[PDB]
């Protein structure tokens, strides 16, 4: 009917690298990692001992919740509805759109979801009403947990009126909300969607419970602990984080002169359907979400040139996406690049998919891949180019075509197709 | 004597001072929280739980509801005396 | 050729009402209602003293656990998880389709969500954790906070492998759900989607912090607690349930000669922006989301005979959702009727726009609407038709569409338009 293009105009990253869209991106080139070690008496007893933060400060690429929300709001909200506000303000001042007629704000909607509830507002609200009393109890508490409260709080602050899409899939949500949003602009809903994913769930309850699943990497150190696609590879490092993207019709962006960094192909979605824990061995539900995207993006697999991978450093998990993406690209598999960004930052649970989304838009943008960290080495069965170690230059006789995966707990896949102009 | 009415309407307007919300000039004991000082219902709750403690009196929920003005706060802290 | 028609070929429903199409088609009709007083020690220091609770029994129309899920499966997995597979179970049977083939695996999606992750077990967690150590804590625990866990459990029995799109949304969670499947059908993703929402949220714990919110009845009678549109109505009644559709594109469900209910036509989404509290007192973002809706159909607001609301017996809520229906249709809402189930069901939170979307969808299968209960006494400003007490037959010979609210807080709008063939 009416083909539209969409594309991203604006990024907002609160990174374990730190805030800023050329900071956070040198410093992912550069090879730098926030995995960190835990510290003080609340961790110890925990097999985890690392997890990645976002630098807090007023020294730059430090979050500073005070230029994002005002006091009267710290006290109010939770830290991950804190961390999406603050990646959104950037990204909307990234994109340079500020809507201030009631066309523009109908037209703008938000897709901004959190994958988990900060457990902690739950345990201290829990134990301050059983010991002091419904009296007691704070009335900011439901909101506290709600997962459309960072959506709101956008919304009320950008006067942003259109499709309001918050959504929380844990591991993929970041993914949904832009793939999502890119379908609303695609079919004529929205001119305009702010869409990302935040996450902070760092806490001992939290790690625990992730540690009980044998999810985490048990290793001490935080140089190594979180290795894709390593031999020694363990488990995963919980990040926190967020990431806000402005999406657009080509059109809408090109004639209000707004600089464009990539342009959304397609979206992927499909079920393993094999077991809740366990992956796909053969990845066949991986291959599918991508090809489902490529089929998407009208595009061939022969035209693909790198992968932001969601390999978390797990022994079943990063296998399975090795095998997909072997069996997609066939031959081709040799010619491209697959990374894994979450040795810099962690995995972000929610935010995961929108700042792994960010990374391949920027990827595009620049020609320049960011590197799987702390792959030293390499079993035969990973024979592919997984940038290791040092970042590389993008290079390809055509245009520059990407993916980025989120693959999800109880075997949901999501791929998004991402590519230069 | 218990208390004198200007006195508790003193602590009062000092819990609302207090409260970071409310802007000290726009305070005024006849204005109106959710009219003329902007605040939601969520910010009122917070208002009377501040009265709770300094007044060391428990507000049933439904008496609170009620109470949308500094003058009509007083009144129910008054309701102890005379 | 591209855009697709989709039908709901298939209905499963565990409401405060009962379980089954049929049972609680019928006792809805009739003016049963499933809200009822709250019974336990735990409950005396709060407001609320009324919820609506799923029956459960061995007796028909009671949820029975174990028909649907298996003993070990029941300690594993929490409230609104197994309510959303037994659901999920009756909608496919309902629906009749039961893929083998891998051609309808993959052709076959699921979306269900899950408004609120059940508080209890987080508190349960914590404390066991604080008191007795790391050892402690269950392997179990994660997943059961997961919110798409209840979408993985179906996947995996149903061997639905097609596009999974877990959402959560708080209360627009049902909504979404089949919107979304909605989309995916048309644009091509999926020929079938299993759709829907759950939650289970009744606890000490939520309904405290509801009150503290001062969202919940203080009224002390069941019968009369939840009362949408009358005048003396003081806020929602929490209820819990779950509810699924199963969603087919029309040649597919036509082809396996299917019963089929009714047609989505549109999916309509908005946000407010005034303020996160409180709805806008005109009702703008309704309007806005019921416009969206009618344009996705291709319909005027001349067409639309029926009107499930989203009242929720709150005073400024339900104001503002008649202000908008009075400023869409204009005088044509005078020609419609509108109904709130909510006083029968209770708010389900993330089930409710899924047990909303089964309800306006039987509307339209059958001709018949159902009554808004406690009505007895309505306003100058609440002037339409709102099928009062007793359902009413709406028999046009002209094609039946409906539209069916669902609206969250920060503003989130969602709404749907499904439509009799
Ligand atoms: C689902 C339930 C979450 C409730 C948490 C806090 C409201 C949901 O999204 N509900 C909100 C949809 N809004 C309505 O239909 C209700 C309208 N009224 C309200 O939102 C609340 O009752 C307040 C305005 C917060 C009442 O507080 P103040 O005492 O005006």
């Amino acid at each position: 009917r009416l083909h539209r293009r969409v594309v991203i105009t604006g990024i907002g990253l609160v990174t374990p690298l730190g805030v800023g869209t050329h900071l956070v991106w040198d410093r992912l080139i550069g090879g730098e990692s926030g995995i960190v070690s835990l510290v003080g008496e609340e961790y110890k007893s925990i097999p985890c001992s690392v997890a990645a933060y976002v630098p807090r400060g007023s020294d730059e690429g430090q979050f500073n919740e005070q230029n994002f929300v005002s006091k009267s709001d710290i006290k109010s909200m939770s830290s991950p509805t804190i961390m999406a506000i603050g990646a959104a303000e950037l990204a909307m001042k990234d994109s340079g759109w500020h809507p201030q007629s009631e066309a523009d704000q109908v037209a703008t909607g938000v897709a901004i979801g959190m994958g988990m509830i900060p457990l902690e507002v739950v345990s201290e609200t829990a134990l301050n009403f059983q010991t002091k009393g419904y009296n007691k109890v704070s009335p900011f508490f439901v909101p506290k947990i709600l997962v459309n409260m960072a959506a709101g709080q956008v919304s009320i602050r950008y006067k942003l009126k259109g499709p309001n899409h918050a959504v929380s899939t844990a591991c993929t949500t970041g993914a949904h909300a832009v793939g999502d949003s890119f379908r609303f602009i695609a079919h004529g809903d929205a001119d305009v969607m702010v869409a990302g994913g935040t996450d902070s769930c760092i806490s001992p309850l939290s790690l625990a419970g992730f540690s009980r699943a044998r999810a985490l990497s048990t290793n001490s150190d935080p140089k190594l602990a979180c290795r894709p696609f390593h031999p020694k590879r363990d488990g995963f490092v919980m990040g926190e984080g967020a990431a806000v993207l402005v999406l657009e019709e080509y059109e809408h962006a090109v004639q209000r002169r707004a600089r464009i960094y990539a342009e959304v192909l397609g979206y992927g979605l499909s079920g393993d359907a094999g077991h809740i824990t366990a992956p796909d061995p053969e990845g066949e539900g991986a291959l599918r979400c991508m090809a489902a995207a490529l089929k998407d993006a009208g595009v061939q697999p022969e035209e693909i040139s790198y992968i932001n991978a969601h390999a978390t450093s797990t022994p079943l998990g990063d296998a399975a996406e090795n095998k997909a993406i072997k069996h997609l690209f066939k031959d081709h598999a040799y010619a491209l690049a697959v990374s894994s960004t979450k040795g810099a930052t962690g995995h972000l649970l929610g935010a995961a998919g929108a700042v792994e989304a960010a990374f391949t838009t920027l990827a595009c943008y620049y020609q320049k891949l960011p590197p799987t960290l702390n792959l030293d080495c390499s079993e035969p069965e990973f024979d592919l180019n997984y940038v290791p170690l040092k970042a590389q230059e993008w290079k390809t006789e055509k245009r520059f075509i990407g993916l980025t995966n989120s693959f999800g707990f109880g075997g949901t896949n999501a791929t998004l197709c991402i590519a230069g102009l | 004597p218990p208390l004198t009415l200007e006195g508790i309407q003193d602590r009062v307007l000092y819990v609302l001072k207090l409260y970071d919300k409310i802007d000290p000039e726009k305070l005024s004991v006849n204005s109106h929280f959710m009219k003329d000082l902007g605040l939601d219902s969520l910010d009122q709750v917070e208002i009377i739980m501040a009265m709770e403690d300094e007044f060391g009196f428990e507000i049933p929920d439904i008496d609170a509801e009620k109470l949308m003005c500094p003058q009509e706060i007083v009144d129910y802290i008054a309701d102890k005396k005379d």
